[PDB]
RNA sequence: AAGAACCUUACCAAAUCUUGACACUAGAGAUAGCAGGUGGU
RNA sequence: GUUGGGCACUCUAAGUUGAUAAACGAGGAAGGUGGGGAUGACGUCAAAUCAUCAUGCCCCUAUGAUUUGGGCUACACACGUGCUACAAUGGACAAUACAAAGGGCAGCCGCGAGGUGCAAAUCCCAAAAGUUGUUCUCAGUUCGGAUUGUAGUCUGCAACUCGACUACAUGAAGCUGGAAUCGCUAGUAAUCGUAGAUCAGCAUGCUACGGUGAAUACGU
C-alpha cells in the first residue's frame, strides 16, 4: 500500500464509519482476518514459519 | 433380562434393549409408525428378526439420536442385529450372511475446494 | 509448485516458534511478536541468528535465541544481550527475559548456510562454488542429504535461471523426515538472489 | 427510506444558508454541494447551484420536489448515445 | 469445590498439564478426573497465489484442546495449585 | 469402464408386494431423492389397476412388463464409412431396466392429469399390448429384424 | 358478477375472483370477505344477491380500477414534471430502482435490438 | 475483490499544500481566525 | 434430564489396537494403496503477479499529499458463470417429526421487516425437504414474481446517484428451450436446508455441514 494509505488508515477518522482495516504487516486493504490482523498472503508465509501459535496446515 | 445393542448408521445413534414380548418398537417413547414416515423403513429394520427367525419373540425399545429418519430406522436395524449377539451368540452365522452385522462406513463426503460440491465441477467451457 | 518443508511439518514433526495463548488479545500479541523478531533480525544480523522462540506467560515474555555465534550476543561479560534485553524492554513494556543457546555445527543449519551463501554472492563469489563448498562441509559434517540452489541473474546474466546442487537423499515427500530449509536473499547490483538450502540431517 | 423516528437529514450547513434568506425577497443562488440533504418546505422558491461532480446546477425549487433530495435534480452521468 | 479449565493449542502438553494438577492436588484432596471437553478447531480457507487463480485453496486450523478438572474437600491444596506454574501455552482458570 | 465389470446393487423387496421389480420402478418414479412420493404414486396407481382391470395390481404389472421388455436391440456402429447398427440380443438385467425405464417414460407423457392415473393407465395398456411403452418396444424390434443381415459385426 | 365495474369469473371461489379487480389482491380479497361477511370458498355464481351487496359495499371503500389508475399516473406524471432521476427514467425506459443496465433489464427495456 | 454509499479508491471535477500525509467563529470539508509514487519494464 | 442419584448405555478425547517368485473362501466393523484429504518429481508455457511484499534499470521532486462531490453501479448490444421459473411427483392453508458443522464481548408493542443468561459440551444464534389432512382442477391460472406506484423498518454523519428487508397494490417474459455444449460411478449425481470468513449495513458468490437419495457401466 502506499504510505499516506498507511498513516491515512492509522489516523483517526471524522466518522466511525470512515474506519477500515489493512494488513498490520503490509498494509494491504483487502482479505485481512481479524484474528490476527494480517492479509491472507502474510497469514500463510506466517504459518509456514510456525509463528502463528496453534496453527498448522488442515485436512479432513 | 433384557440385550443391549447400539447400532450406528451416517450419523445416527440408536441404543436398542431387547425384552421378550409380542414385537412391538418403540422409539424415543413413540410408536416406530408414528416416529418413521414408510412402511419400507419398517421393514429394513425387521430384517433381524427374519434372518435369525424372531419375529413377535422381543420387544424394541429405542433411543436414537442423530441424523434423519432413514439413517435412524437403520441404526435401530443395526442396534437389534447387535442386541439378537446378546441373546444368542449363535445368531451371528445368520446374521453375518445377511449383512446385518455391518456397520454401513458410508458418511457424507466433504466439500472441496474449486468444487461446487464434494464431486460436482463447475460448468466448464473451452470458448 | 513445491511447498514450503518448514510449513508441511509445523505441528506435526515441528514445533511452533511462538508458544503463548490468546483469545481476544492473539492480534495484538501476534504483532509485538512481530515487532520483536524484526528488531532482533535487524540489531543481531551480523550475530549468526538462525532462529527465535518466544514464549509469553504472566506479563513475562521468555526470547530464546539460536545463534552460531553466541559470544557476539552475549558479549564480553554479557554486558551485549543486557542493552538488547533493555531496548526490548522498550519496544514491548514487558518484562523480556532472554536465553541464548548456542548452536554448534553451523554447517548444519539450513538458515545459517543460505545467509552465508547470500552474503558470498553479494561479494562477487561463483554462484557455483560457494553452493559446492557448502555442500561438502554439510555431508562431512555427517548430514544425510543437503540441497542447495541459487535463483536469479547469476553473475550478471540477463537473462535469470536457477542452479541448483544436492548430494545425499533429501526426501521432501516423507512426512516424519526433519528436513531444516531456509530462504535468503542476495542484494546484488542486478537485483534480488534467491538462495534456498535443504538440509535432512536423520 | 430514513426512519422517521430520526425526521428528514438536511445538512446543517445548507439549512442555514436557507434560513439565512428568509424575510427577503431579493433570493440568491446557494452553491451547496450537499446532494444528500432532503428538500424541505422552505427551500421553496430558492436556487440551488447543486454540484454533479463536476460542476454546479441550479435547481430551482417547486413544491412538488420537496421531500425529494437535492442530488436527484442534478444528473451525475452524462448517456446520449448507444 | 474447585473448578479448574485448560487450554491449549496442541494436546501433548494439555494432557501433560492435566497430569501434573491431577497429581499436585492428589499431593496435598479429592480430584475429579481430567475431563476432555471438545475440541475447538477454526478453520481458514485462503487463496494459494498472490493475484489470481481462485479454484487453488490452502486450508489451516487452530485447534483448542480443553480440559476440566474438578476438586472436592480440599487448605494446602489451594495454594499448592496456585503456586504451580504451567507450559507457557497452556491457560489456567482456576474457579477456587 | 476399461478395467472390468462393476458389482451392482440388490434391493429390497417392497413391503406391500414382496417383491424387487416394484422397488426398482419406485426407484424409476423418484426424482430429486424424494422416496414418499414416489412409494405413494406407485401404490396408489396400484389400487387403480386393481379395481379398473378386476385383477391382482402386481400380476396386472408383471404382464405389462412382459409387453415392453424387447428381446433385441440396435447398438452403433463405425465400419469403414458406413455406421452400421448391429443387432444385438438384450441381456436379461438390460431388459427389466428397458422395461421400466421405458413404462414411467411413456406414462409421463400421457395426458391425464396425475402420475398416478398415467401410470396405472400404461400398465393396463401395456398388459393388453398397447401404449407408448409398447409402441416403443415394437419399433426397436421393427428396426432390430431390419438390420439382422448385420449380425455378424461386432 | 360485476362488483367495481369488472365482471370478475363466475365459477371461481369469491376469494380468487375478486383478485381480478385492479386493486385487490390475495390479502385484500381475504380481508373483503371477513369485512362483507362471505365464505371465502363461495363460488362467485353460488354467492346470494344478499351477500353480493354486502361485498359491493365493502369493496366501495378501497380504492380500485380507474380511481387507482389515475392516481399511480398522476405519481409518475409528477416525478417527469419534475424532471427528477426516477422521472428521467420513467420517459427514457430505463429501470429506476438503480438496477444495473448492462445486463437484464429487459422488462424496462423490451427485446433485444441486436 | 473473504464485503465500492463516505472510507476503501487507485480514477474524475473543484477547492487546497510544498523537508511535505509518512520515516467560539468562517468554510462543503480539509483547514484558517531527505521522504513519496498502486509511475514503466 | 429442570434436579436428588449413577458413570450403566450414548457421547466427549488422550492412549492403544484395528486384519494379501510377485501377484492373481474363512474370520472381521471394515479385504485388497478400505472412503476422503494433505502431499504435486526433472521440466514446458520468457504462463500469472513490479497493484500483497521486496527489488536492478528507466523515471519528477508534482506521476507526491488533503478534502468535499462524482465515478468504479453507465447501456444499442455480444459472451461466460449462476439464481428463480415455466407447475398437479405441483401451488396455497393447518398440524406434526428427524441433523451436522460452526460463531459469540459490549458480541450472541406493531400484520410485518423491527422496537422496548452466557467469554461456552452450561446460554444464545437456532432445520428444510419429509409425514398427515383440507382446498385448488390443467387455466399464462390460486404457476411465475420481473417491473412499477405508495407507505415503512434498520444500519450508518449521510441510502439521489447507489444498501438490505417489510406491508399493500401492480402482475412482464416464460407452457421444458436450434446448432451445439457441461457435470457426475455411491452416500456420488440430483434435491433440501444450515453455518462461517469478509463485515456498521450489504452474498443468487466463496468456503464448509448435515437430511433425503438414485440410474447406469455390456465393452474399448
Ligand atoms: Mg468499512
Ligand atoms: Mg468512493
Ligand atoms: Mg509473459
Ligand atoms: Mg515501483
Ligand atoms: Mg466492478
Ligand atoms: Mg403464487
Ligand atoms: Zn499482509
Amino acid at each position: 500500500a502506499k504510505t499516506s494509505m498507511v498513516a491515512k488508515q492509522q489516523k483517526k477518522q471524522k466518522y466511525a464509519v470512515r474506519e477500515y482495516t489493512r494488513c498490520e504487516r503490509c498494509g494491504r486493504p483487502h482479505s485481512v482476518y481479524r484474528k490476527f490482523k494480517l492479509c491472507r498472503i502474510c497469514f500463510r508465509e506466517l504459518a509456514y514459519k510456525g509463528q502463528i501459535p496453534g496453527v498448522r496446515k488442515a485436512s479432513w | 433380562v433384557e440385550y443391549r445393542g447400539t447400532g450406528r448408521r451416517k450419523n445416527s445413534v440408536a441404543r436398542v434393549r431387547l425384552v421378550p414380548g409380542e414385537g412391538n418398537i418403540t422409539v424415543n417413547n413413540r410408536d416406530v409408525r408414528e416416529y418413521l414416515p414408510f412402511e419400507s423403513l419398517i421393514l429394513d429394520l425387521n430384517q433381524p428378526f427374519d434372518v435369525t427367525e424372531t419375529k413377535g419373540n422381543y420387544d424394541v425399545l429405542v433411543n436414537v439420536h442423530g441424523g434423519g429418519f432413514t439413517g435412524q430406522a437403520q441404526a435401530i436395524r443395526h442396534g437389534i442385529a447387535r442386541a439378537l449377539l446378546e441373546a444368542d451368540p449363535e445368531y451371528r452365522g445368520s446374521l453375518k450372511r445377511a449383512g446385518l452385522l455391518t456397520r454401513d462406513p458410508r458418511m457424507k463426503e466433504r466439500k472441496k475446494p474449486g468444487l461446487k460440491a464434494a464431486r460436482r465441477s463447475p460448468q466448464f467451457s473451452k470458448r | 509448485q513445491k511447498i514450503n518443508p518448514i510449513g508441511l511439518r509445523v505441528g506435526i514433526i515441528r514445533d511452533w516458534e511462538a508458544k503463548w495463548y490468546a483469545e481476544k488479545d492473539f492480534a495484538s500479541l501476534l504483532h509485538e511478536d512481530l515487532k520483536i523478531r524484526k528488531f532482533i533480525d535487524n540489531e543481531l544480523k551480523e550475530a549468526s541468528v538462525s532462529h527465535v522462540e518466544i514464549e509469553r506467560a504472566a506479563n513475562r515474555i521468555n526470547i530464546a535465541i539460536h545463534t552460531g555465534k553466541p559470544g557476539m550476543v552475549i558479549g564480553k561479560g554479557g554486558s551485549e544481550i543486557e542493552k538488547l534485553r533493555n531496548k526490548l524492554n522498550a519496544l514491548t513494556d514487558k518484562k523480556v527475559h532472554i536465553n541464548v543457546i548456542e548452536i554448534k555445527k553451523v554447517d548444519l543449519d539450513a538458515r545459517l548456510v543460505a545467509e552465508n551463501i547470500a552474503r558470498q554472492l553479494e561479494n562477487r563469489a561463483s554462484f557455483r562454488r560457494v553452493q559446492k563448498q557448502a555442500i561438502t562441509r554439510a555431508m562431512k559434517l555427517g548430514a544425510k542429504g543437503i540441497k542447495t540452489q541459487v535463483s536469479g541473474r547469476l553473475g550478471g546474466a540477463d537473462i535469470a535461471r536457477a542452479e541448483q546442487y544436492s548430494e545425499g537423499t533429501v526426501p521432501l515427500h516423507t512426512l516424519r523426515a526433519d528436513i531444516d530449509y531456509a530462504h535468503a536473499e542476495a542484494d546484488t547490483t542486478y537485483g534480488k538472489l534467491g538462495v534456498k538450502v535443504w538440509i535432512y540431517r536423520g | 427510506a430514513r426512519s422517521i423516528k430520526k425526521g428528514p437529514f438536511v445538512d446543517e450547513h445548507l439549512m442555514k444558508k436557507v434560513e439565512a434568506q428568509e424575510g427577503s425577497e431579493k433570493k440568491q443562488v446557494i452553491k451547496t454541494w450537499s446532494r444528500r440533504s432532503t428538500i424541505f418546505p422552505n427551500f421553496i422558491g430558492h436556487t440551488f447551484a447543486v454540484y454533479d461532480g463536476r460542476k454546479h446546477v441550479p435547481v430551482y425549487v417547486t413544491e412538488d420536489m420537496v421531500g425529494h433530495k437535492l442530488g436527484e435534480f442534478a444528473p451525475t452521468r452524462t448517456f446520449k448515445g448507444h | 469445590k474447585i473448578r479448574i479449565r485448560l487450554k491449549a493449542y496442541d494436546h501433548r502438553v494439555i494432557d501433560q498439564s492435566a497430569e501434573k494438577i491431577v497429581e499436585t492436588a492428589k499431593r496435598s484432596a479429592d480430584v475429579s478426573g481430567p475431563i476432555p471437553l471438545p475440541t475447538e478447531k477454526s478453520v481458514y480457507t485462503i487463496i494459494r497465489a498472490v493475484h489470481k487463480y481462485k479454484d487453488s485453496r490452502e486450508q489451516f486450523e487452530q485447534r483448542t484442546h480443553k480440559r476440566l478438572i474438578d476438586i472436592v474437600n480440599p487448605p494446602k491444596t489451594v495454594d499448592a495449585l496456585m503456586g504451580l506454574n504451567l507450559p507457557s501455552g497452556v491457560d489456567i482458570e482456576i474457579k477456587l | 469402464p476399461r478395467k472390468g465389470s462393476v458389482p451392482k446393487r440388490d434391493v429390497l423387496p417392497d413391503p406391500i408386494h414382496n417383491s424387487k421389480l416394484v422397488t426398482k420402478l419406485i426407484n424409476k418414479i423418484m426424482l430429486d431423492g424424494k422416496r414418499g412420493t414416489a412409494q405413494r404414486i406407485l401404490y396408489s396407481a396400484f389400487d387403480l389397476v386393481e379395481q379398473r382391470s378386476g385383477r391382482d395390481a402386481l400380476e396386472v404389472f408383471e404382464e405389462a412388463i412382459n409387453n415392453i421388455m424387447p428381446v433385441l436391440e440396435v447398438k452403433a456402429r463405425r465400419v469403414g464409412g458406413s455406421n452400421y447398427q448391429v443387432p444385438v440380443e438384450v441381456r436379461p438385467e438390460r431388459r427389466t431396466t428397458l422395461g421400466l425405464r421405458w413404462l414411467v417414460n411413456y406414462a409421463r407423457l400421457r395426458g391425464e392429469k396425475t402420475m398416478e392415473d398415467r401410470l396405472a393407465n400404461e400398465i393396463l395398456d401395456a398388459a393388453n399390448n398397447t401404449g407408448g411403452a409398447v409402441k416403443k418396444r415394437e419399433d426397436t424390434h421393427k428396426m432390430a429384424e431390419a438390420n439382422k443381415a448385420f449380425a455378424h459385426y461386432r | 358478477a360485476r362488483i367495481a365495474g369488472v365482471d370478475i369469473p363466475r365459477e371461481k371461489r369469491v376469494v380468487i375472483s375478486l383478485t381480478y379487480i385492479y386493486g385487490i389482491g390475495t390479502s385484500t380479497a381475504q380481508k373483503i370477505l371477513e369485512e362483507a361477511n362471505v365464505s371465502a370458498d363461495t363460488r362467485v355464481k353460488d354467492l346470494t344477491d344478499d351477500e353480493l351487496g354486502r361485498i359491493r359495499e365493502v369493496v366501495d371503500g378501497y380504492k380500485v380500477e380507474g380511481d387507482l389508475r389515475r392516481e399511480t399516473n398522476l405519481n409518475i406524471k409528477r416525478l417527469m414534471e419534475i424532471s427528477s432521476y426516477r422521472g428521467i427514467r420513467h420517459r427514457r425506459g430505463l429501470p429506476v430502482r438503480g438496477q444495473k443496465t448492462k445486463n437484464n433489464a429487459r422488462t424496462r427495456k423490451g427485446p433485444v435490438k441486436t
